[PDB]
């Protein structure tokens, strides 16, 4: 029980209720640490080394400075926090946009309406809500600009349906129009408690006189959209998480990549060889400090307390290898995605300028993806058409007038009845003069095009009136049928007025009554009476419903309607048919009171006005038909036969029967002329079961050819999909499908929609893309892998719930096999040699347990390890993973099989990850015995005699390290930019000229006294500017010539490619 | 309001870039001329290694397998050198004692060549994990700057040997306690007609360990000397006993870390005069056993080069890559001359 007041803001405000502000913010700066750590830290890797950070502070255990992990812990830490604060910045700017829109509000002291923010807006204040702008907040009605106090709302974002809901006020409460009337009205409203349930309300509301009920048909709620309404007085009653539709919010559930797994797969693997070198080092150790207690006494072991000695020496090489898990990727392939993101959602040539809308790339996890999609789950009324009705032919009297004649059959060849395509030239020269003897019926025809909808007019101050239809259909009809001269103009209540433009003159006919559309029927009836005294009735439906109740003997040009209706719906148009009657006084007062009877019970609507309706529509007079297009987006029959090129399926989701389906599917160069059509149309589930098997046993009979497997396609309708979708059918069906190029499915429900994508994911491998538009399929968008939203005409609905938001469809032949190839190919390179920069050094920390006897001793300093991974190895990455293209996109897009390469997964695996670690395993040892085999006795310097030490040669690995990394990022390259050169020799001279200041500047404040004298015995020494010219060469004369074999004696295809934009 | 992204070489992915392309005739001259650069680089460091002349000789077991009453030959086993020419003389080696068992093996070798650079003279040690973890790690650097620090206060590294007899052990640490404290002879004592050859033993380490290891400013009452020092430094430190790591170059020297348990120590240097030919003759003050870590102690008399002493690595690297190189440039050339590609068409490959 919710009890609020009618206008006292502060009576109702002492229960407490929520406040209007609607927050969609993920953090604040209340409670951010208590949530972002538990996040951060729910992960492997951050945990992994926070368990390390802890281990690393018990004393005499760790092999390096105790802080030297935990800073750049709370280094990647902090990036993490700044880059969630952005995003969240982001997210509330519009949040903050959105919140603080104008409201209309009643004031109970200056008693008139004042303008607020919907911030202060408080349940209980009378407000005045305008047209055309959404509803603040569940509000009930108390009065509106019409006399009856009826409104019409739209459920666009709410629901799915486009139909216009009519929303009736009180009438024992509707008086109230003036503002200064409503001080003088007190009571209490009873509404029910904040659930989650639509089209279900229940309360009571207190009158000055007597109390009234309540019910969801005049209750308004937030999600819909008043229309064709000046003004209606609203009461708030739900506010803030407590309405109907926002307080059961849905949350996108995160979508886990492919890459991300074999990640995991890799870091597993890191896992299980750092446990396997931790423990071969501590048994080694263990029994060499058992083997030769007499050959270490200086050491003073501790003897009685050996076993201990073990376990804290296990700790002692954990730490010592704990850098082979590198921390800084988890956040570097992160930001490489945004990165992405970022210059994928900035293309000119995916940006629309006929609504200026460009990419916007809502999800930056997805965008390696886009370089191996198999499956495009689309959409046709909107993803492959214009969704814009055009009137384009209409055949009255046994012939046709089109405004473009082609060539193909301008010709009437009159073989019998007249066959052929006119203009509307011979139809108004064959109109003018009334001795033709179809003029009369041109006449109800055309009037019948401006009479029998139901389209509301407007007119505006530059003189061209628009037309507002609940159906687009039906407004390029009025369009049709006005611009030649029949136009329709003001209509007032209970009449139609239409202007003719051939005579000058506006006639106006009386409307008497009109019967609702309706879905089974699929007909709508009017009846009109005109100036001569005439009672004529209109009937428009389907060309398979009203054709059966017609009089053969009266019209003479049935053969050809059928025919006209037939030729049209081979080409995908929507055709009506439209016919009329005279009737006389005495039916049509018998009608009255029949319409009269239906409407008296209210509880039938749905068959009592169809059957009362249909009760004088026993025979009728056909006058003709007309047929709309709906034409296909520009580069839509090129895109899908370059993707379907490329080797991708295609299931386009059709709402048309089977042979329209077939028509626009030809058209849509989806199909061919020769593409073996599997049909499977069946209403029994037997006959369906037996189909299926009737396919597969014909397929699996006998071998699929080259030509064969590439030319097959399936055609399915609604109920024989629902019907093979039973967890004991659907094998058969995916199994005939996956052999199929082309999938049509017909006459598709709209959830099934979504029981056709979360069948095939839950029962393949395949990655899944699902291009939609409006509400009816968002579903569809968030069950796929890929969601793709198109702006368009039915709401903003599914864009702003898609992963991928797109202003039309062309624009994929340049998202997928462009800037997927590119975004598959750059991120993996991006993490494998991320693997490799870590494994060439942190290795040397393993080759060296042979010389210290198994002690743990670290060969280079403590902050220089730690720099290794924040200030010179992370640039390269950046360049390889952001700015690197391995082929150009104006042969990218020639050869669209290159994306078969990232299709099957050539870039991105298990196989490759061990190649990598390999190759780092043999440069570290190189690297190793190198500097092993020069520095023998220290006795490597030309300097008065003296030594070099253990120091200034972990100096000389770690250089030689650089380099040798900095050479395999230089290798691996294709784009040689500008940001290359910043990254590789940048990083290089950055290091060069970074080590001497720092070596000689921190020592003196106990930061690393290990480099005190170490940059004269380096620098100065002649042997190091010789190490580090002949160690790195050595190192990488095997990758550099298998390179140059591979690509010379044992090619690829975009190794050919590459030749090819190189030479050509 | 407007939302058209700018046209511009970095946000359009346009930018000004270079293919690298791996042709042979842009990769088989690259290969030549490494390897005919590597060639002259790699000679020159074998012929600047090879100019060392150098002598070892391991001292060790001189009090077992030395006689005491005349100069008996020491063991091929033991000694080596690389001169400029053939040594007539093989080296041999005595023992002789003093009192209080002070022993000492006295070395003879013979020079045969005149060494124009400078000497330098170093002990070699073998099977001493300096490198150790626990070795390394353990010394007190304040002490070595030569301050009061109290027993509170020291360094919790050097914990085995840290106030002994509730007395503060001024050398603190596993560093200076296990010290290489075998004293030479600081003077090639010539033979038959042959001068002698003065040795200096100053400014034999690094600067900055020179600039570092400050004069201590403790007392003697309340410092202890290292459990291994108790012989050389009886009844505690004193006034006069107490030393100065400031001037005491051994000990900085020794202090220096070494990296791999095969390590050079330097001890004495000359670099005011030539070394001429004949018989010179070495004594070695034997108090290191090599017992306490199972090596065996080196005399080590060498130069100095472009490189260090006698060490090939360098030159064989360069010789190996310039090979490599040499070697892949003529198996491709071939491989393409003989049977060329011929698959340069794509050929539809998709
Ligand atoms: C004094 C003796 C001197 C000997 C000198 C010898 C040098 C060569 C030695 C061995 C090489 C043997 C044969 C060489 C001939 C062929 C090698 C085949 C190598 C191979 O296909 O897989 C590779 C892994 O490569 C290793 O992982 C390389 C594996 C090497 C590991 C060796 C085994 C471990 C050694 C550890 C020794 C430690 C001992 C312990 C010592 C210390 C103990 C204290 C794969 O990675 P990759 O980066 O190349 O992948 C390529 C590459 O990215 C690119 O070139 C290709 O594009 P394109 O080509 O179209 O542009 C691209 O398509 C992709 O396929
Ligand atoms: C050159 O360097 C040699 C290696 O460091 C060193 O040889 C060791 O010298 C120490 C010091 O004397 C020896 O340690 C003593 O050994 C005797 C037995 O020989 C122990 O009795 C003695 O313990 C005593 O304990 C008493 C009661 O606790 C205490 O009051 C005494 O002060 C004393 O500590 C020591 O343990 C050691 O055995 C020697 N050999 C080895 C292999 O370590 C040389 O002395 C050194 N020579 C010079 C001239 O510096
Ligand atoms: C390096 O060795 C030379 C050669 O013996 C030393 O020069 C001799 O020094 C002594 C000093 O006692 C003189 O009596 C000799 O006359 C010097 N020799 C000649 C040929 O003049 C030199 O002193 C040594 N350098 C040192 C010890 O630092
Ligand atoms: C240069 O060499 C001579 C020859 O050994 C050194 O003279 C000896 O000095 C020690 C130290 O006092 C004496 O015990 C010897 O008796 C001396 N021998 C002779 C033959 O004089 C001389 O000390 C060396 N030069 C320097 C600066 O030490
Ligand atoms: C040395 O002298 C006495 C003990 O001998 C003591 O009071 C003093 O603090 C010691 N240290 C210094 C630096 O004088
Ligand atoms: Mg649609």
């Amino acid at each position: 029980p919710r009890v609020i007041h009618i206008n006292d803001s502060l009576a109702n405000s002492s229960f407490g209720y929520s406040d209007n502000h609607i927050s969609t913010t993920k953090y604040n700066f209340a409670t951010f640490l208590p949530k972002f750590l538990f996040q951060e830290f729910s992960k492997y890797a951050n945990l992994f080394f926070l368990c390390t950070s802890a281990i690393q502070q018990v004393p005499h255990v760790s092999p390096t400075n105790r802080y030297t992990t935990i800073g750049t812990l709370l280094v990647v830490l902090i990036v993490s926090a700044m880059k969630e604060c952005i995003e969240d910045i982001k997210r509330a700017n519009s949040d903050k946009e959105l919140n603080n829109s104008t409201a209309e509000i009643f004031s109970e002291a200056h008693d008139d309406f004042v303008e607020k923010r919907w911030i202060d807006i408080r349940v209980g204040d009378i407000i005045r809500v305008k047209s055309e702008e959404p509803i603040p907040a569940d509000t009930i009605i108390l009065s509106s600009s019409e006399p009856e106090g009826l409104c019409y709302i739209e459920t666009a974002n709410l629901d799915g349906e486009t139909n216009l809901k009519i929303k009736q006020s009180r009438v024992e409460t509707a008086k109230f129009i003036d503002v200064k009337t409503l001080k003088n009205m007190n009571g209490k409203v009873v509404s029910e408690q904040p659930n989650s349930s639509l089209y279900t309300y229940e309360g009571t509301m207190t009158l000055n006189d007597r109390q009234i009920p309540l019910s969801p048909d005049q209750m308004i709620l937030r999600g819909a959209t008043l229309r064709n309404t000046a003004w209606i007085f609203g009461l708030v009653i739900f506010t803030g998480h407590e309405t109907k539709l926002l307080r059961n919010a849905t949350a996108t559930p995160i979508k886990r990549t492919a890459v991300e797994k074999i990640i995991n797969r890799q870091i597993i693997a890191l896992f299980t060889v750092l446990i396997v070198l931790i423990l071969i080092s501590s048994i080694g150790n263990v029994i060499m400090s058992t083997a030769d207690a007499k050959h270490l006494s200086y050491l003073y072991l501790e003897g009685t307390n050996k076993a201990g000695l073990f376990f804290k020496d296990f700790l002692t090489f954990w730490i010592l290898f704990s850098n082979l898990v590198p921390i800084s990727l988890f956040v570097t392939v992160e930001l490489i995605k945004y990165y992405q993101a970022f210059m994928i959602g900035s293309d000119l040539d995916l940006y629309y300028e006929k609504t200026d809308t460009p990419t916007v790339v809502r999800t930056s996890s997805l965008v390696e993806e886009l370089g191996q999609i198999e499956y495009i789950f689309s959409d046709k009324t909107g993803t492959l058409t214009r969704n814009i009705m055009e009137f384009k032919s209409c055949s009255i009297a046994g012939h046709c007038y089109i405004d473009k004649i082609p060539e193909d059959k301008t010709a009437t060849v009159e073989d019998g009845i007249e066959v052929g395509y006119r203009k509307f030239d011979d139809l108004k020269k064959k109109l003018n003069d009334p001795s033709d003897e179809d003029s009369p019926i041109i006449n109800d025809f055309l009037t019948l095009l401006a009479t029998c909808h139901t389209v509301i007019p407007e007119f505006q101050s530059d003189g061209s009136i628009k037309y507002q239809a609940a159906s687009p259909d039906e407004g390029a009809l009025v369009q049709g049928g006005a611009d030649l001269g029949y136009k329709f103009i003001i209509r007032k209540p209970n009449s139609v007025t239409v202007l003719l433009e051939e005579t000058g003159e506006e006639k106006e006919y009386q409307l008497l009554n009109i019967c609702e559309f309706n879905s089974t029927r699929k007909r709508m009836s009017a009846i009109f009476r005109f100036p001569d005294g005439s009672i004529k009735l209109f009937c428009k439906g389907a060309d398979t419903v009203i054709l059966e109740r017609l009089d053969d003997e009266a019209n003479q040009y049935v053969e050809a309607t059928m025919r006209h209706l037939e030729d049209y719906a081979s080409e995908g148009l929507r055709t009506l048919c439209l016919a009329m009657r005279d009737i006389s006084e005495g039916e049509y007062e018998e009608w009255n009171s029949i319409y009269n009877e239906a409407a008296t019970t209210l509880d039938n609507r749905a068959e009592k006005l169809d059957e009362a309706a249909n009760l004088i529509e026993k025979n009728l007079i056909l006058i003709g038909a007309t047929a709309i297009e709906d034409k296909l987006q520009d580069g839509v029959p090129e895109t899908i036969h370059t993707l379907q090129e490329a080797g991708i399926k295609i299931w386009v989701l059709t709402g048309d029967r089977q042979e329209t389906a077939i028509n626009i599917g030809m058209s849509c160069r989806l199909l061919s002329e020769d593409m073996n059509l599997l049909i499977i149309n069946e209403e029994t589930r037997d006959d369906t079961e037996r189909n299926l098997l009737e396919k597969i046993n014909a397929l699996n009979e006998h071998q699929l050819s080259t030509h064969d497997m590439n030319t097959l396609a399936l055609v399915i309708d609604g109920k024989s999909l629902g019907f093979a979708l039973e967890p004991e059918l659907e094998d058969y069906l995916l199994t005939v499908a996956k052999l199929c190029k082309a999938v049509i499915c017909c006459r598709v429900s709209p959830l099934q929609k979504a029981l056709v994508v979360k069948m095939v994911k839950r029962k393949s491998s395949s990655l899944l893309l699902a291009i939609g538009d409006g509400a009816n399929d968002v579903s569809m968008i968030q069950a796929a892998h890929v969601g793709v939203g198109i702006s368009g005409m039915e709401g903003m609905q599914a864009a702003r719930s898609a992963d991928i938001a797109v202003g039309q469809f062309k624009f994929l032949k340049k998202l997928l096999l462009v800037h997927g190839s590119w975004s598959y190919q750059r991120i993996s390179v991006a993490i494998l040699y991320s693997f490799y920069k870590n494994t060439a050094l942190y290795m040397t920390q393993f080759w060296y347990v042979f010389a210290n006897a198994f002690s743990g001793q670290s060969i280079m300093e403590s902050w220089t390890m730690s720099f290794y991974n924040l200030f010179f190895t992370v640039w390269p990455p950046f360049v390889i993973g952001v700015f690197d293209q391995f082929v150009s996109s104006r042969l990218l897009e020639r050869y669209p099989q290159l994306y078969k390469l990232g299709q099957k997964g050539q870039f991105f695996s298990v196989y490759i990850f061990w190649g990598w670690i390999i190759n780092g395993f043999f440069h570290s040892a190189i690297v190793f015995i190198g500097t092993i085999l020069i520095y023998r006795y220290g006795f490597a310097l030309n300097m008065h005699g003296e030594l070099a030490d253990h120091w200034s040669w972990g100096v000389t690995v770690y250089t030689t390290s650089v380099i040798i990394v900095l050479g395999k990022a230089a290798l691996v390259t294709n784009q040689w930019t500008k940001f290359t050169l910043i990254a590789i020799p940048g990083s290089l001279l950055f290091w060069l000229i970074f080590f001497p200041i720092y070596a000689s500047i921190f020592p003196h404040a106990n930061i690393s006294r290990e480099y005190y004298g170490v940059v004269k015995h380096t620098y100065g020494s002649g042997v190091f500017w010789l190490t580090l010219i002949v160690l790195p060469i050595f190192a990488l004369v095997r990758d550099f010539l298998w390179k140059y074999y591979k690509r010379m004696y044992e090619p690829e295809t975009y190794h050919v490619i590459q030749e090819m934009q190189k030479y050509n | 309001t407007s939302k058209k992204p700018p046209n511009t070489a970095f946000r359009q992915q346009r930018l000004k870039a270079w293919q690298p392309i791996l042709s042979p005739q842009s990769v088989l001259p690259l290969l030549i001329f490494v390897a005919c650069i590597f060639t002259p680089i790699g000679i020159g460091l074998i012929v600047s290694a090879t100019k060392v002349q150098d002598l070892t000789i391991d001292y060790s077991h001189c009090d077992t397998k030395a006689s005491t009453t005349a100069f008996e030959d020491i063991p091929k086993k033991y000694i080596k050198y690389h001169f400029k020419s053939k040594v007539e003389n093989k080296p041999q080696w005595r023992l002789t004692e003093n009192e209080n068992g002070e022993q000492s093996c006295e070395l003879q070798f013979e020079i045969p060549n005149d060494i124009k650079k400078s000497i330098f003279i170093y002990y070699k040690i073998t099977n001493f994990y300096q490198n150790h973890r626990r070795y390394v790690q353990s010394f007190d650097t304040k002490q070595i700057l030569g301050e009061p620090i109290k027993k509170d206060d020291l360094d919790t590294s050097c914990s085995p040997i840290r106030s002994r007899e509730d007395k503060i052990i001024y050398p603190c640490g596993l560093i200076a306690n296990s010290m290489f404290n075998d004293t030479f002879s600081q003077v090639l004592s010539g033979i038959d007609d042959t001068e002698d050859y003065n040795l200096t033993n100053k400014h034999i380490s690094w600067s900055i360990d020179r600039h570092r290891f400050k004069t201590t400013k403790y007392n003697a009452s309340d410092i202890v000397p290292p459990p291994n020092w108790m012989k050389k430094y009886p009844d505690g430190y004193t006034d006069e006993n107490l030393p100065d790591i400031h001037t005491w170059e051994e000990f900085q020297v020794w202090m220096r870390t070494a990296a791999f348990p095969k390590f050079y120590k330097l001890t004495l240097k000359n670099e005011s005069a030539s070394l001429p030919k004949g018989k010179y003759q070495m004594n070695i003050e034997l108090n290191y056993p090599i017992s306490l870590f199972g090596g065996t102690k080196s005399f080590v008399l060498t130069t100095n080069g472009a490189i260090g002493g006698r060490n090939m690595s360098l030159g064989v690297l360069y010789l190996i890559v310039a090979g490599l190189c040499a070697l892949f440039g003529i198996i491709f050339l071939v491989k393409l001359i003989f049977q060329p590609r011929a698959m340069g068409d794509h050929t539809y490959l998709n």
